[PDB]
């Protein structure tokens, strides 16, 4: 994905995939 | 965080690589 804006669950979205079975990291701030 | 730093301005799949496990 070229320029991509990912925020919130977009993010979560493409990090759950970009990494996958590679496990990935998120800010979840709280 | 690095959300808005992807979400706000926009990275790369090679960032989101440093962000990942």
């Amino acid at each position: 994905f070229v320029n991509q804006h990912l925020c919130g669950s977009d993010l979560t979205e493409a990090l759950y995939l970009v990494c996958g079975e590679r496990g990935f990291f998120y800010t979840k701030p709280t | 965080g690095i959300v808005e730093q992807c979400c706000t301005s926009i990275c790369s799949l090679y960032q989101l690589e440093n962000y990942c496990n």
